RNA sequence: AAUUCUUGGACCGGCGCAAGACGGACCAGAGCGAAAGCAUUUGCCAAGAAUGUUUUCAUUAAUCAAGAACGAAAGUCGGAGGUUCGAAGACGAUCAGAUACCGUCGUAGUUCCGACCAUAAACGAUGCCGACCGGCGAUGCGGCGGCGUUAUUCCCAUGACCCGCCGGGCAGCUUCCGGGAAACCAAAGUCUUUGGGUUCCGGGGGGAGUAUGGUUGCAAAGCUGAAACUUAAAGGAAUUGA
């Protein structure tokens, strides 16, 4: 094809594309509230965290880190957060 | 085996491979317990194991990787053990041990942000070991033996929420996490419990100092329940006062009368109040709700009853007091309720109840 | 590694001018491409372009009109007096008819015929017929 | 692609368009600034510092939330290491390569990538000289390397 | 066929023992390594590309005279070892002859440790770094999303398949991208419409990688390296014949 719209690509394209080839670079990451069912509180934590992160004063592990996304623990609720 | 200095710095470095892929997760607890059988010397095996002890324990909720799922026999029975140990020490040297300054080592946990809340570790390892136990019961075949073999251990539950309860340097004000964990293992309790220790004649069965100490945890919760009331309505939060009333007025049932209970829940308002509350409390509710009106039956009240258990029996989910019922309807949701229902043995009994709404109307 | 920018640049559009697209995108935006660019642009052998800021170097995409045979980077960037801009012309472009040198001189960067009205010398850039 | 090796990875971190902070973080300029003195205290790189900051606070970079950078922010209260944390880095690796080399005296590998470690050294080492944050005097020679931490 | 081995029991079958090599099939247009090269199990030691990242430093980079590390096989010196194979040798055949191919033995060597050697059709006969320019289906490593099948029965969660996507890697098929003397090549393209950066290196065939000096080596030999003289061709791809 000559004539696509390289200003105007529609989402799906840009989704589909590695993260450093968008029209504008873009993280693939984001943030996400996750709280265990015994607490009150909700966590900040990493989508690619790579350390483990604890609930407060080491209540329990809340994240395994690996390759690529960190492993949340069975029994979770997380609420992947937007700005 | 020198100076605290090898024993901070392999404490430093065992739970340091915690939660990581590559764990081991079983033979991490024995490295954790070859850290206090070569801890054969003072500060450095009989001064600081509780910082150890705190890791100890903590490395054996961490065994198991899900949250859904329950302690082994094996592992459930020396965790009760390893909490103990916490306690054998905790009690015959009265001070703080991680912080809270005497000499200089190997307390004085000041450079660690606050030696208050790794301080205040201890009520949530018998919080989080309150929690652990009612999976053990939720996971057991209620119509086998099986259920009464681990019924056994509410002897050994109960103990260490009163043993770490008369334990009063909290850091009233603050305690009252740790009064209503308690409190929770005594709103169920029954008459000949609360009774058949009052009502032994009062003479020359029952009147020493220390046998009248068995007389200590029949009204415990005259004391401890007004405390998770005007502490608790002074300070922050909510929820340990709503729970804390409830179980009294469940525990002015069943062995006290009426008009004792009946006010509390018009003082509280929860008749119009309970509608923006979390489900783990709206069927403690449900559960106080349906007693109330079996209580007024047991004392000759046979209308009061009536008038009072329609709206629970009226519907086909009459199991708001017990392991939910029948069909689909979002499967994920219905596993967020199979760690929801309540523990067999308290359950208000449902061929018992249907026996009063048939017999009081 | 990239030594030069605009070589890139005006590879990328002859490649594209070449294949037969519409329009291309050549990265690393510079002041010296836009203003390549806008000169290409002012005698018609590119159409309008949109010069896209991420934050670094931007991004440009320059809408292609089938009417550019070439353009060219002459590099290192030779410092062209007037009097030899004669015989630069000469051995570049096609005819005497059509075609520019765009050379970077005191002024701004502009074409051979623009430098020699203004009377300036300067760096040579490129061509494009 | 790589300076000593024939791989030509593309994968690196990729910040957003926006600078701009998020809504829902509540932690204040100076609130990561004490963290990072805490941090740094503690006996932690400016590399490690922003990989436990982002993983349990929610801080994308100190930069775009405090006003500098770590290293720039550690140097300031007077926390920042003598020589950098990469080059110190480099030195620890070639020291650990040696000491394995002096028993293997029949590993050829280990000799050859010894020499593509020191090399590298030599190389980044004069950046820092012309840069004036090492003194001119500054020599990285093996028998007095292991004793640079 | 003979040389050779054997009734002082060879070859063959059985049970043991010792030695020194080598790692079959699985093993692939698969993997790793700067290249030479690298395969039984397990442990220890240090290194490494790729992927992942909303971490860090902020031009620290690309290619390189001098100088330097590694460099199959054969070869050299000293020590240990010598099962198999085997330059020279010794014979047995073959032939006109056979100093060869074929056969029977067989020394240096083939193996290990420590010192030299520095060349190979060391090959992709194809410097390294960067950009752009078609399609398709697989394949190895990492990540991401997704019906369902299956093992942990107790299934959350992990592996084995299944269907796509993204980034590096060994390759493949296809085409009027384009190039080329053609063979052929997504590079050997983007080249008379000739300039992104940089190192090495060729100038008709022989003489000749020869002589001479200098240099490294214990030696073999390595690196650098002409001239007189001789000659109209030698050569590369492709076509038709024989």
């Amino acid at each position: 094809p000559l004539a696509k719209d390289l200003l105007h690509p529609s989402p799906e394209e840009e989704k589909r594309k590695h993260k450093k080839k968008r029209l504008v670079q873009s993280p693939n990451s984001y943030f996400m509230d996750v709280k265990c069912p015994g607490c009150y509180k909700i966590t900040t934590v990493f989508s690619h965290a790579q350390t483990v992160v604890l609930c407060v004063g080491c209540s329990t592990v809340l994240c395994q880190p690996t390759g690529g996304k960190a492993r949340l623990t069975e029994g979770c609720s997380f609420r992947r957060k937007q700005h | 085996e020198i100076t605290h200095a090898v024993v901070i710095k392999k404490l430093n470095e065992i739970l340091q491979a915690r939660g990581k892929k590559g764990t081991d997760r079983a033979a991490q607890i024995e490295l954790l317990q070859l850290l206090v059988q070569i801890a054969s010397e003072n500060n450095l095996g009989e001064g600081v194991i509780v910082k150890i002890k705190f890791n100890i324990i903590a490395s054996l909720y961490d065994y198991n990787p899900n949250l859904a799922t329950y302690m082994k026999p094996e592992m459930w029975q020396k965790c009760l053990d390893c909490i103990n140990e916490l306690m054998d020490i905790l009690f015959a040297n009265p001070n703080i041990f991680v912080g809270e300054n005497i000499l200089e080592e190997s307390e004085n946990l000041q450079n660690v942000d606050q030696p208050l809340r790794v301080r205040g570790c201890i009520l949530t390892l018998v919080e989080r070991m309150d929690e652990e136990f009612t999976k053990i019961m939720q996971n057991t075949d209620p119509h086998s033996q099986e259920y009464v073999e681990h019924l056994k251990d509410e002897a050994q539950v109960c103990a260490i929420i009163e043993r770490v309860q008369r334990y009063l340097e909290e850091k009233t004000e603050e305690i009252c996490r740790v009064y209503l964990r308690r409190i929770l293992h005594t709103y169920y309790k029954f008459d000949y419990k609360a009774h058949q220790r009052q009502l032994t004649p009062p003479e020359g069965s029952s009147k020493s100092e220390q046998d009248q100490a068995e007389n200590e945890g029949e009204d415990s919760a005259v004391l401890m329940e007004r405390l998770c009331k005007y502490i608790y309505a002074k300070d922050r939060t909510d929820r340990i006062r709503t729970c804390a009333i409830l179980c009294h007025i469940y525990h002015h049932a069943l062995h006290s009368r009426w008009y004792q209970a009946r006010d509390l829940m018009l003082m509280s308002h929860l008749q119009d109040n309970i509608q923006h509350a979390d489900p783990p409390v709206q069927i403690l509710y449900n559960r106080t709700m349906v007693q109330l009106g079996i209580c007024a039956f047991r004392q000759g009240l046979t209308k009061d009853a009536h008038n009072a258990l329609l709206d629970i029996q009226s519907s086909g989910r009459a199991k708001e007091l017990l392991g939910q019922g029948l069909l689909l309807r979002s499967l994920q949701e219905r596993n967020q309720e199979q760690e929801k229902v309540e523990r067999r043995r308290q359950e208000p009994f449902h061929l018992h109840i249907n026996l009063e709404l048939l017999e009081c109307v | 590694v990239r030594m030069n920018v605009l070589a890139d640049a005006l590879k990328s559009i002859n490649n594209a001018e070449k294949r037969g697209k519409r329009q291309v995108l050549i990265r690393p935006c510079s002041k010296v491409i836009v203003r390549f660019l806008t000169v290409m642009m002012k005698h018609g052998y590119i159409g309008e372009f949109e010069i896209i800021d991420d934050h670094r170097a931007g991004k440009i995409v320059v809408n292609l009109t089938g009417r550019l045979n070439k353009c060219g980077v002459i590099s290192p960037r030779f410092d062209v007096q007037l009097k030899d801009l004669e015989k630069w012309q000469n051995n570049l472009l096609p005819s005497r008819q059509f075609g520019f040198i765009v050379l970077t001189t005191s002024a701004g960067i502009m074409d051979h015929e623009e430098a020699r009205r203004k009377h300036t010398g300067g760096k040579i850039l490129g061509f494009f017929f | 692609g790589r300076m000593h090796a024939p791989g030509k990875g593309l994968s690196q971190s990729a910040l957003p368009y926006r600078r701009s902070v998020p809504t829902w973080l509540k932690l204040t300029s100076d609130d990561v600034k004490e963290q990072i003195y805490k941090l740094a205290k503690k006996g932690l790189t400016p590399s490690q510092i922003g990989v436990i900051l982002r993983d349990s606070h929610g801080v994308a970079q100190v930069r775009f939330v405090t006003g500098n950078k770590i290293l720039r922010i550690l140097k300031s209260k007077g926390l920042a290491p003598d020589l950098p944390e990469d080059l110190y880095h480099l030195i620890k690796k070639a020291v650990a390569v040696r000491k394995h080399l002096e028993r293997n005296r029949k590993d050829k590998d280990a000799k050859f990538r010894l020499i593509l470690i020191e090399s590298r050294i030599h190389r980044l080492a004069r950046y820092y000289k012309t840069k004036r944050v090492l003194p001119p005097n500054w020599k990285y020679e093996s028998s007095t390397a292991s004793a640079l931490v």
